Formats: structure tokens, C-alpha cells, sequence
RNA sequence: AAACUGCGAAUGGCUCAUUAAAUCAGUUAUGGUUCCUUUGGUCGCUCGACUUGGAUAACUGUGGUAAUUCUAGAGCUAAUACAUGCCGACGGGCGCUGACCCCCUUCGCGGGGGGGAUGCGUGCAUUUAUCAGUGGUGACUCUAGAUAACCUCGGGCCGAUCGCACGCCCGGCGGCGACGACCCAUUCGAACGUCUGCCCUAUCAACUUUCGAUGGUAGUCGCCGUGCCUACCAUGGUGACCACGGGUGACGGGGAAUCAGGGUUCGAUUCCGGAGAGGGAGCCUGAGAAACGGCUACCACAUCCAAGGAAGGCAGCAGGCGCGCAAAU
């Protein structure tokens, strides 16, 4: 399930080759997991604690920090891997005609494999990060399901 | 611009530099120092507009390098030296000292002080650092790196330093019930007591300050200077004690002074 | 004249952008180092802020780490065997960060007999001839022998590391960028790293 | 020992050109035939090559070995010393003085 | 005076050609990096000479070319120019290796506890690897601590510099400055990013896409994040809520005119930010330049000449021609 590509995937905080007294069983083969509290009142989920995925851009198990703006949006498409596009619908005001117009500005955010219970239409919130790609700047902090989907 | 700017236009100057328009094209850009450009005051501006000791830009230079003016116990020979909040300035020969405190409006004010009060200076700690061989460090709001401080000095406290030895004598803790004043913004020079301190994670932590007569206002965390422990101030406050008289009471006071003067 | 801008290229919508200002001096790029092996040559280039960055063109030795009991010794570079980025960069003897090379096994072996007092290497049919280590074994007291015995009560390592120690070369990884600091540091490959990269080498060479 | 020279059109010769003609090249700080006006300022000049031929104006010669036939133009009077050494170690080296 | 050295010329001034989410405006962040100068700290923390070396200026003398803020050979001479570098602190501390010595129920054996000569490494600046968790943040792979090393010959620091006033105590020993220096914060900033907001046009309805378009892995380079660029993968990304394409008599904003209330038009122009010096391209020096009153080649245009060559870019201040309805010493 893991180690797909031409290089080893590891978390460069822990040491995965500690020498035990025996190197047998009963205390070994449970590797430690690196995680941190991202702050701003957000709570880390269990999937980032007991998971086995390896990332370098995950807000929980990764080398990226959260600072700046906190936004929200609705998930539109899940086609490209490990990152999704959300839609922000907002209203614009004109001084001349005292009437509003709705506008949308879709943009790409990053989805770690910690949140894999995501379908089209789920409301997510994002936080500003350093540029992780050409057009990707935001990391998803939590996921909220839409109406229905009771299964 | 391929490099740093070296000129400064007259109408691009800050308003608290308190200049005129139809005098010259340029304004005195201060040399880099402890204080920022928009929050300091050049020595030429003070000596040529406030104290009226000099009239031109050469007389200020003659007085400045004549070794007559001492800045926080050190003689300075730069005519555009940045002087900011509670910069103790001394004239040794005529025996006068001035303390720079913001008055009831948004500006500086001349304030003659006794020499016994001119020996020390209240200043605000900015951040706490740890040195090379486990030495704690303090960074002060006028960039005074002090080695080995008191263990009870926190991030937003105020320390009192003797100008002859550079060490800490006494301190004020950041807590509600202490006399405070604001340095910057719409509020400036008002003296009040801290009551509330609202914590916002990831942004500016606003506080609430009540005046001694019944007025209240809210400023940011960076716009805080603690000056007293309770009601008694540790320094000599200027005239009016920083009460921020409104325009009606100011008009009434000016009319009363005009009627009494005749 | 190599640029590093983000205005020579198309936008997110796919529409071309028109450049308005020419190439600046903070926007600069330089040609690749191509750090080879051989007698050591290092060049310095002046960068922004007046600092210097050591361009390692050729190098001989490196300061690697062996983390099973935390020892670091200066070790000669022998040969590069694998690169995860380009398959041409093994045909030309190039050194990059997170690259896979072989280093000599002598100083870690000397540290192993000088610390744990167990033989490392020294394949059967030829024993310790030049008579140095058993000189260090003798003229000891009872306390010092007790201290070594309690130390070598646990003296086990991986069998693949042992096979590399009879082979005389340890498969190593580079954790430093030679084109920026001028040196080739890193750590030796151990554990699942050894089986993964040995699987990669045996898959590529087949 | 032949050293230096000027072309018929008036171009001095750079040491190490290895050409009998005229080659244009860049000159910088610390090079001959160039006195820079700004720091780091490099300008391309045209110089004479190293190999001597018939198309030259003057030629500069030095004397390395003195013979027996003294020339009144060359060896007539010995000039006096305009100014001597200045540093203390140069005085002690010239006069062969001791420590005391 | 001259000249070497160091610093500044990257500021200021003029113009609006390019540029339609590009610039710019308000609001955020560098927990994703460099910073001349000033200010404050550090500058006997490292365990290993009462002052060293040779080159060049200015100068003297002698020359070429029709010609330039053009220059070669010859004879001296200085540094806060280029270099090479010691003594003290400095007697013992902190860790590995340790000959060995001493105390005892346990007879010795076995075990427990203290002294240790000798040998190696020692701090800050860089890099790798491992472990623990003084002070702080909403949050670190943050600072500090420990272990094992590294420490580039184009090489980190740890003062072979200068002046004024005078000197006490038996040759040693002192006061105030100037200059220079690794690191750390600050000041001036610059730079890359986050959210929102630009004139007209459908006789422009689909655009981009192994000539990177979208994302993932690992690297090169860059002061740093990032298809910025490489090698491999999947077919992604925007669009009737107007993408894309074209035009603009488009630098953007603070603002100006008119105006009951709403609006319409302009903003080349004194303050702020951006762009250029004929127009593209490349670069040395420097902290900061793709600089043009710096350099190098192309074309358009153009100056002097013994015809071999040499020398430049007023959208700076005055001035002149052209263009013009239209603008000065």
C-alpha cells in the first residue's frame, strides 16, 4: 500500500532504526508517529495519529505551518491526486445599482489522505500556507459532510 | 528604486513632525537608529522648532558638534538622530533636561524635568531571547540588549534603567490595575488603567483601557506602554495629565482663558 | 543569463501573460555543478549579501554517519550505484542529495574492534596476522574486562550489514547538497533502506 | 633583453599575445595598457602583438651585462640617490644593524 | 596641490513607450530569506613579537601615434593597500582510553566503593547523524543542552592600525577617543506570497496540453517556498457568474470638473508605487544595478581622420531642428 515510487518515504523527525536489546518481538515493529497541534482551536483527528501514510505537505504530519487567513468552500472536483479544488461563492456590491451580484472564484487546495471520507459537495475549511505548488497555497483543516448521505 | 531611499519630501513627512508647507521641498530624513522613521523625532526638528535655539540648518550643526548635547548619557554628533519615546535629553551648561512624552493630542511636547528624574528612563521590553552559553537576553523597544535580567520580566513588562550603569533597578508587571498609556494610532497620550485584555489566537490581542474620569477606549497589544503600578505614575506627567478633553470642553476652556486674560 | 522568473509561462487559466519588465538581478540562475569524483576542487562564488557558497566540482572523502551505535568517521567515496531522479546520472559519476553510493568499510571496522572487541570482516581462512588487537586485549584488570563483557553482552547487528562488511563496501546515502556547502556528508543505509535500495539495484541491473 | 615597444600607428605591445599583428581584447584591473576610471570597469582595447617585425616605430632595450667600452651617452655620470628607504626594517637591512 | 587607500555615485531629476488581475489600492504573512550605515550586546570563554615580507603610486628621466579624461620599457619609496603570522591568558577544569594503587562480612576466588600518572578531543561560525526536554508561540524539523565528527588552500572570527592630555607606584602599570572585525537583535528597507476590487468587444465560444498546460515523487539552481528547471508518473486546469482572443486616443492610486437626490467625464502633470534611458541581449564591481552622465557585440542613425583607426547616445538643466492649433532664459 505504501512505498510506491523510486525513493523511500519517511518522516525526518524520528529515527526508525533504533537498536533494541533483542531485535525480536514484544516491543518492536510499532514505529512512532510524528504529529503536532496546528492550533487556532482545531483538533487533530485520529487518522493522523494511527495512520500509515507519509506526506511532506500535510498540516498535521508534515513540515508546513498554518498562519494567515482561514477560509471555507465547497468541494467541486476530485480528479488530480492529493489535492482538490473548492468553490467560494460570494456577493459583490455595486454603488450605482444598489443590487448585489454573486461571483465564484474556484481555486486549488491540498487534501491529505487523512481526510478520505470526502465526496462532492462537502463543506471544508482551509488555512493559508507557504506555496506548495504553482497554484496551491492552502491546506484543509477539517471536513464537514453535506445534507443527506446517511449511509 | 534600485536601493534604499536617502531623501524625504516635506509633505511626505509624518504629521507629528509638525512642520509647514511653504518653507522647503525636502524634510529631514533621520539616520537609522533605535526608533522607526514615522515614530521618532530628529534633533534638528526639536532644536529648530520647539526650543527655538537655532534658526537655520547650520546653527543646529554647530550646536550639535560643539559637544553641548548629551543623549541618554552619551554625546551625539548627528543632527538627524532619531529621538523617540522617553528619550532623555540633557543640556549640561544651562542645566535643563527634557523628557519626551506624548501630550493630550497626537504630537510631542516640551517637558522640563529635574536632573534627579533625568538619571533613569522607563522603557518597554519587546522579546525574550536565550544567548549562546545559556544567557537569557532582553530586547528593549529602543534596541537595548541587556544581559542577565530579572527572572520575573515577561514579554510586555516595563523596566527602569539607570542611564549610568545600564542595569535594571525596578520593574512593573503587566496586569490589570496598572497605569498605562498608548503609543500610536487614533489614541495617543491618553493615560488610563488596564481593565480587560481579550485574547484572539492568530491575530492582534486588543485590550480595554479606562480613563481616570470615566472614558474608555480599546487599543491593540503593540500599542501599549505601562507607566505605573496603580494610580501613582513613575514619571512626571505633562500638563493636563493626559485626559483627552473633547472639543466642547476645549472650547469652553479657551473661552475662559480668553475672558480671564483680557 | 539563466532566469528563475514566474512570468515566462502561462497562467492558471491557460492564457499567456505579457512580460512588462526585463530580467532582474535578484531573479538570477546559475549553471549546474555536476559534482564528479577525483582530486578535490572547490570554487567560491559571491552571492547576494556578500556571502560565499562553495561549489564542489570534485571530491574524494566524506563524513558519513552509522547510526546503529552513533559513530561518525571520515570515509572515502568509492562509486555511485543508484540515483532516484535520472538514469543517466549513474552513467556519469555525479553526486546529488539523497543519492546512493558505496563507501569503504575500514574506519567503522576499526572502531568496531576498538570499541566492542569483536572481529568484523576477516573472512575465514585468514586470521588476524599483524598482531595488534590481542595486544590491546591483554594487560587489563578485572574491572575493565567486566566492563567490556557487560558491553559485548549485546553485540548483534543486521546480517546484510555484516555481508557488506565482508564485501568491504557499505551502501551509503548523501544528506548534503554538494553544490551549496561544498562537502558530501550523509549517513549509511540501514534497515529497510538496505532491502529497498538493494531491490531497486537488482531490478535495474537485471 | 628586449621588452616593450610601440606600433607605427602608436599601439603598445601586450606581453603574451603570441601574434605578429594587432589583436583586440578586453582589459581589466591589474592588466597592462589599461588604467581604469571606475572600479571593476572593463574596456576592450587594441594592442600590438609580441613578435617583432619591420612594422614598428620604437623599441625599448635594457642592459643586463656591462662590457668594457663605456658609452658617453649611457655611462657618463652616476646619479645620486633621490630618496632612501623609509621603514625601520629596511634601514636595518641596508645598514646591517644589530638589535641594540 | 599631487597620488595611493576607503566611501558615494543604485540617491536626486525627466518621461508615460510597454503593461487590462499584469501595475496599483486596502488587509495580511516571512514559523519560507538577505540587509550598507546607525543603536545595543559579544570581542583573556578556544589548551595549542620592544613589530615580519616584497611590489606599486606620486616623483625623476626618456618615447610613439594626425588624434582621446590614450599610455610601455628604466631608477627609488610608504600603508587602516597586498600578504605571512607569535607571546601571553594558561593552572588547571569537561569527557573517552587508562598502566595501576588502596578498604571489607564474604578464607582468597566472586562482589561492592574511592584515587588515578600517560595518550586523544575541547568554544563560537558551517555540515551530517543520534538522545533528552532553560525560555517562548495559537501552533516547529524553534532557541538553549549532550554525544560522534566535519571545518573547503578560490580557506570564518579571536586587533602586526592612528591621535590628544598627562602620569602614580618598584623595566613593568594607567584615562578619554578614532578605525576595523565573526556573530546576534534592531533601523532603512527590498523581494516572494494570501483575500477583494480594473475600459470596450461575440463580426473572438471554447482555450492550454511530451516547445509545462494541472498535480505527485526525488533532485539542480536560487538568499529562501515553487514545473523556476530536470528524470518518471496520472490526464488533468479555466470557461456563458464571459475563460480565451483583439482593441485602447490605457501607467495605477490619493484626486479634478460639473452636480437637488443618483450620476457622467478626466487623472501625461509636483505626494506614493511601478517601467525605461534607440530597441532587444549579456555582464564586472558593489550590501544594494541586468546600472546606461558603467562595460561588451547587433541593427537604425551618426562625428573626426595622414584612411591605418579612434570616439558617442539631453524621455537631466539651458538651447536648436523636425513635428505641429499648441508651450519660456
Amino acid at each position: 500500500d505504501i512505498q510506491t515510487e523510486r525513493a523511500y518515504q519517511k518522516q525526518p523527525t524520528i529515527f526508525q532504526n533504533k537498536k533494541r536489546v533483542l531485535l525480536g518481538e514484544t516491543g518492536k515493529e510499532k514505529l512512532p508517529r510524528y504529529y503536532k497541534n496546528i492550533g487556532l482551536g482545531f483538533k487533530t483527528p485520529k487518522e493522523a495519529i494511527e495512520g500509515t501514510y507519509i506526506d511532506k505537505k500535510c498540516p498535521f504530519t508534515g513540515n508546513v505551518s498554518i498562519r494567515g487567513r482561514i477560509l471555507s468552500g465547497v468541494v467541486t472536483k476530485m480528479k488530480m491526486q492529493r489535492t482538490i479544488v473548492i468553490r467560494r461563492d460570494y456577493l459583490h456590491y455595486i454603488r450605482k445599482y444598489n443590487r448585489f451580484e454573486k461571483r465564484h472564484k474556484n481555486m486549488s487546495v491540498h487534501l491529505s489522505p487523512c481526510f478520505r471520507d470526502v465526496q462532492i459537495g462537502d463543506i471544508v475549511t482551509v488555512g493559508e500556507c507557504r506555496p506548495l505548488s504553482k497554484t496551491v497555497r492552502f491546506n484543509v483543516l477539517k471536513v464537514t459532510k453535506a445534507a443527506g448521505t446517511k449511509k | 528604486a534600485r536601493g534604499p531611499k536617502k531623501h524625504l519630501k516635506r509633505v511626505a513627512a509624518p504629521k507629528h513632525w509638525m512642520l509647514d508647507k511653504l518653507t522647503g521641498v525636502f524634510a529631514p530624513r533621520p539616520s537609522t537608529g533605535p526608533h522607526k522613521l514615522r515614530e521618532c523625532l530628529p534633533l534638528i526638528i526639536f532644536l529648530r522648532n520647539k526650543l527655538k535655539y537655532a534658526l537655520t540648518g547650520d546653527e543646529v550643526k554647530k550646536i550639535c558638534m560643539q559637544r553641548f548635547i548629551k543623549i541618554d548619557g552619551k554625546v551625539r554628533a548627528d543632527i538627524t538622530y532619531p529621538a523617540g519615546f522617553m528619550d532623555v535629553i540633557s543640556i549640561d551648561k544651562t542645566g535643563e533636561n527634557f523628557r519626551l512624552i506624548y501630550d493630550t493630542k497626537g504630537r510631542f511636547a516640551v517637558h522640563r524635568i529635574t536632573p534627579e528624574e533625568a538619571k533613569y528612563k522607563l522603557c518597554k521590553v519587546r522579546k525574550i531571547f536565550v544567548g549562546t552559553k545559556g544567557i537569557p537576553h532582553l530586547v528593549t523597544h529602543d534596541a537595548r540588549t541587556i544581559r542577565y535580567p530579572d527572572p520575573l520580566i515577561k514579554m510586555n513588562d516595563t523596566i527602569q534603567i539607570d542611564l549610568e550603569t545600564g542595569k535594571i533597578t525596578d520593574f512593573i508587571k503587566f496586569d490589570t490595575g496598572n497605569l498605562c498609556m498608548v503609543t500610536g494610532g487614533a489614541n495617543l497620550g491618553r493615560i488610563g488603567v488596564i481593565t480587560n485584555r481579550e485574547r484572539h489566537p492568530g491575530s492582534f490581542d486588543v485590550v480595554h483601557v479606562k480613563d481616570a474620569n470615566g472614558n474608555s477606549f480599546a487599543t491593540r497589544l503593540s500599542n501599549i506602554f505601562v507607566i505605573g503600578k496603580g494610580n501613582k505614575p513613575w514619571i512626571s506627567l505633562p500638563r493636563g495629565k493626559g485626559i483627552r478633553l473633547t472639543i466642547a470642553e476645549e472650547r469652553d476652556k479657551r473661552l475662559a482663558a480668553k475672558q480671564s486674560s483680557g | 543569463g539563466i532566469s528563475r522568473d514566474n512570468w515566462h509561462k502561462r497562467r492558471k487559466t491557460g492564457g499567456k501573460r505579457k512580460p512588462y519588465h526585463k530580467k532582474r538581478k535578484y531573479e538570477l540562475g546559475r549553471p549546474a555543478a555536476n559534482t564528479k569524483i577525483g582530486p578535490r576542487r572547490i570554487h567560491t562564488v559571491r552571492v547576494r549579501g556578500g556571502n560565499k557558497k562553495y561549489r564542489a566540482l570534485r571530491l574524494d572523502v566524506g563524513n558519513f554517519s552509522w547510526g546503529s551505535e552513533c559513530c561518525t568517521r571520515k570515509t572515502r567515496i568509492i562509486d555511485v550505484v543508484y540515483n532516484a531522479s535520472n538514469n543517466e546520472l549513474v552513467r556519469t559519476k555525479t553526486l546529488v542529495k539523497n543519492c546512493i553510493v558505496l563507501i569503504d568499510s575500514t574506519p567503522y571496522r576499526q572502531w568496531y574492534e576498538s570499541h566492542y572487541a569483536l572481529p568484523l570482516g576477516r573472512k575465514k581462512g585468514a586470521k588476524l596476522t599483524p598482531e595488534e588487537e590481542e595486544i590491546l586485549n591483554k594487560k587489563r584488570s578485572k574491572k575493565i574486562q567486566k566492563k567490556y563483557d557487560e558491553r559485548k553482552k549485546n553485540a548483534k547487528i543486521s546480517s546484510l550489514l555484516e555481508e557488506q562488511f565482508q564485501q568491504g563496501k557499505l551502501l551509503a546515502c548523501i544528506a548534503s547538497r554538494p553544490g551549496q556547502c561544498g562537502r558530501a556528508d550523509g549517513y549509511v543505509l540501514e534497515g529497510k533502506e538496505l532491502e529497498f535500495y538493494l531491490r531497486k539495484i537488482k531490478a535495474r541491473k537485471g | 633583453r628586449i621588452s616593450g615597444g610601440n606600433d607605427k600607428q602608436g599601439f603598445p605591445m601586450k606581453q603574451g599575445v603570441l601574434t605578429h599583428g594587432r589583436v583586440r581584447l578586453l582589459l581589466s584591473k591589474g592588466h597592462s595598457c589599461y588604467r581604469p576610471r571606475r572600479t571593476g570597469e572593463r574596456k576592450r582595447k587594441s594592442v600590438r602583438g609580441c613578435i617583432v617585425d619591420a612594422n614598428l616605430s620604437v623599441l625599448n632595450l635594457v642592459i643586463v651585462k656591462k662590457g668594457e667600452k663605456d658609452i658617453p651617452g649611457l655611462t657618463d655620470t652616476t646619479v645620486p640617490r633621490r630618496l632612501g628607504p623609509k621603514r625601520a626594517s629596511r634601514i636595518r637591512k641596508l645598514f646591517n644593524l644589530s638589535k641594540e
